[PDB]
């Protein structure tokens, strides 16, 4: 049963039925495919259905090095002793590294247009070439990591190739971290909800659990909402790239030839930076482009986002609303009324429980992004606790945790406290002027805007043994 | 588990050394709170036309889709204290923490 082609309801497929008046799916025979999570245990009639990770729970920049030893050596340059990434053997960016081409037997790339012939590229994920911003973040840390094993080279030479990677993987890590728990987590949890489940770090505590939670693959998902139904590319002065500035988001879907043909990463970079999220409205949900025409270029029909969250949560057994704000100690509405005062919005309450009859049943996803956002955050109280929880797990459980005590030395941490991400994007592409920090709030050019050369560079001298 | 290790591991294996495999790649989700499946431990409610979930019918994700999140976009709001690269990072970021793979 091909899940992609067929709408048959038989093992693994779950596909998604269209009730009458759809807006788009006239066709009730019709389906949004939908492949079941793989299980850890299939077959079995002893476990309680659960899925799997495939990747390294650890904020480690398991996404640049990969999850599993072929892939990882594989991603590494095994031609010197320099400790770097393989980069791109037929493309390069105005003279700057490009990822490698990944060689799949269906490669979806490929099918974005046809004419150029560009695959999709090889990353530590998978996923990597799903939106070419997310490529140009990937492309961004393969060159971070081999602008820091060149100067370790430098600074060491007796450092062997071995040596000149871990090195640096460790620092490149250390970089997600800091970016991850000093910039990016205060400003979607907010200074109350930040303070109550992520306080101060004290050290590595070996009894407290790493692994992603199920209903976290879910809740982070909170993503969604802040999605602009465009990616927005700019030149060296900030203005529209023409001649197309604004592409819609249905024909960017693993167009990785849009970074190879178009342009490079530099006018992606800046458009992340001079351009708005989109915010999170209780009545403004979700954009089409990911609604209506998700991965429509390379597939038969276009895929609900969405919808798609609330059929995994199912799928992976998910309680539901009530249950996970039990979880979390938060009350639980029982009536239209009470889901009415705990959104701060009865139209929205009635909207839910004409579909889903109580709050109970209302799946985790919608839920979660319903609620009213935490005063400078950016989820409601239930995804603040579930999302707080799991990074202060993550953190306190990790043991090469870039505070712990022997992962850096006193005068590597003090160094690695002056990193940020506008000043890694002055030093791995073309881009002289970047956002002032907070570079998750920074959003308008010139006002947010500065020099790079105002930002002070990492200093390696502190890993010179001499 | 060696004594002594300078880096991770790439699998993430060792990390924890009383339990070697937590945070480590390929290996079950942790729960938060046990399962609910329709039969109670592998089908997902919608699954079995009629079976209800809590004694209400189980709405379509699409229809749920249509109904709350679909707006004109039109009447989009640009989050004025957000850049876009919030967005990306916390893609990234889910890049970083979890991929749950499904049969090709
Ligand atoms: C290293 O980390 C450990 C884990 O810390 C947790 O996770 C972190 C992310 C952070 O959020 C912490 O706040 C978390 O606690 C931590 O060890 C935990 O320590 C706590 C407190 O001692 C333990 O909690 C106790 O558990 C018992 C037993 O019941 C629990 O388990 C059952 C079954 O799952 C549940 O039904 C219960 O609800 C509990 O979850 C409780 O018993 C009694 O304790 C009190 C008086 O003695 C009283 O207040 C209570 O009313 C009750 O009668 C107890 O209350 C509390 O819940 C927890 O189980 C520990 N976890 C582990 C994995 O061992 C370490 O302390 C930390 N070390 C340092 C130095 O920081
Ligand atoms: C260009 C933007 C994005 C696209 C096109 C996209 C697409 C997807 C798709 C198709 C899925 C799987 C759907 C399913 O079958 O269940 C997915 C899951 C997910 N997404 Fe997004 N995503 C985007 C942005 C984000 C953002 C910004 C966040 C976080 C702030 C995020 C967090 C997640 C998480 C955690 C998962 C589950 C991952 C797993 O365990 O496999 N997404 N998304
Ligand atoms: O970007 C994502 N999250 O932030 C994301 C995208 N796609 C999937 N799964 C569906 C998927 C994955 C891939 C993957 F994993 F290879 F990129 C390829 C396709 C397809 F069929 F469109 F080519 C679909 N899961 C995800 O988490
Ligand atoms: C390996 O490194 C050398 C030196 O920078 C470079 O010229 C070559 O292209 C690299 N090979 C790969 C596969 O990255
Ligand atoms: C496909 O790529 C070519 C360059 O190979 C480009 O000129 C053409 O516009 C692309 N197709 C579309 C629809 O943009
Ligand atoms: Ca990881
Ligand atoms: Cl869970």
């Amino acid at each position: 049963v091909n899940c992609e082609t067929s709408c048959v309801q038989q093992p693994p497929c779950f596909p998604l039925k269209i009730p009458p008046n759809d807006p788009r799916i006239k066709n009730q025979a019709d389906c949004i495919p939908f492949f079941r999570s793989c299980p850890a245990c299939p077959g079995s009639n002893i476990t309680i259905r659960n899925q799997i990770n495939a990747l390294t729970s650890f904020v480690d920049a398991s996404m640049v090095y990969g999850s599993e030893e072929p892939l990882a050596r594989n991603l590494r340059n095994m031609s010197n002793q320099l400790g770097l990434l393989a980069v791109n053997q037929r493309f390069q960016d105005n003279g700057r590294a490009l990822l490698p081409f990944d060689n799949l037997h269906d490669d979806p790339c490929l099918l974005t247009n046809r004419s150029a012939r560009i695959p999709c590229f090889l990353a530590g994920d998978t996923r990597s070439s799903e939106m070419p911003e997310l490529t140009s973040m990937h492309t961004l840390l393969l060159r971070e990591h081999n602008r820091l094993a060149t100067e370790l080279k430098s600074l060491n030479p007796r450092w062997d190739g071995e040596r000149l990677y871990q090195e640096a993987r460790k620092i490149v890590g250390a970089m997600v971290q800091i970016i991850t728990y000093r910039d990016y987590l205060p400003l979607v949890l907010g200074p109350t909800a930040m303070r109550k489940y992520l306080p101060t770090y004290r050290s590595y505590n070996d009894s407290v659990d790493p692994r992603i939670a199920n209903v976290f693959t879910n809740a982070f998902r909170y993503g969604h909402t802040l999605i602009q139904p465009f990616m927005f590319r700019l030149d060296n002065r900030y203005q529209p790239m023409e001649p197309n500035p604004r592409v819609p988001l249905s024909r960017v879907f693993f167009a990785s030839w849009r970074v190879v043909l178009e342009g490079g990463i530099d006018p992606i970079l800046r458009g992340l930076m001079a351009t708005p999220a989109k915010l999170n409205r209780q009545n403004q949900i979700a954009v089409d482009e990911i609604r209506e025409r998700l991965f429509e270029q390379v597939m038969r029909i276009g895929l609900d986002l969405p919808a798609l969250n609330m059929q995994r949560s199912r799928d992976h057994g998910l309680p539901g609303y009530n249950a996970w704000r039990r979880f979390c100690g938060l009350p639980q509405p029982e009536t239209v009324g009470q889901l009415g005062t705990v959104l701060r919005n009865l139209k929205l309450a009635r909207k839910l429980m004409e579909q889903y009859g109580t709050p109970n049943n209302i799946d985790i996803w919608m839920g979660g992004v319903s609620e009213p956002l935490k005063r400078k955050g950016r989820v409601g109280p239930l995804l603040a606790c579930i999302i707080g929880t799991q990074f202060r797990k993550l953190r306190d459980g990790d043991r090469f945790w870039w505070e712990n005590e022997g992962v850096f030395s006193m005068q590597q941490r003090q160094a690695l406290a002056q990193i940020s991400l506008p000043r890694i994007i002055c030093d791995n592409t073309g881009i002289t002027t970047v956002s002032k920090n907070n570079i998750f709030m920074s959003n308008s050019y010139p006002r947010d805007f500065v020099n790079c050369s105002t930002l002070p560079a990492l200093n390696l001298a502190s890993w010179r043994e001499a | 588990c060696p004594e002594q290790d300078k880096y991770r591991t790439i699998t993430g294996m060792c990390n924890n050394r009383r339990s070697p495999t937590l945070g480590a790649s390929n290996r079950a989700f942790v729960r938060w709170l046990p399962a609910e499946y329709e039969d109670g431990f592998s089908l997902p409610y919608g699954w079995t036309p009629g079976v209800k979930r809590n004694g209400f019918p189980v709405a379509l994700a699409r229809a749920v889709s249509n109904e709350i999140v679909r707006f004109p976009t039109d009447q989009l709001t640009p989050d004025q204290e957000r850049s876009l690269m919030f967005m990306q990072w916390g893609q990234l970021l889910d890049h970083d923490l979890d991929f749950t793979p499904e049969p090709a």
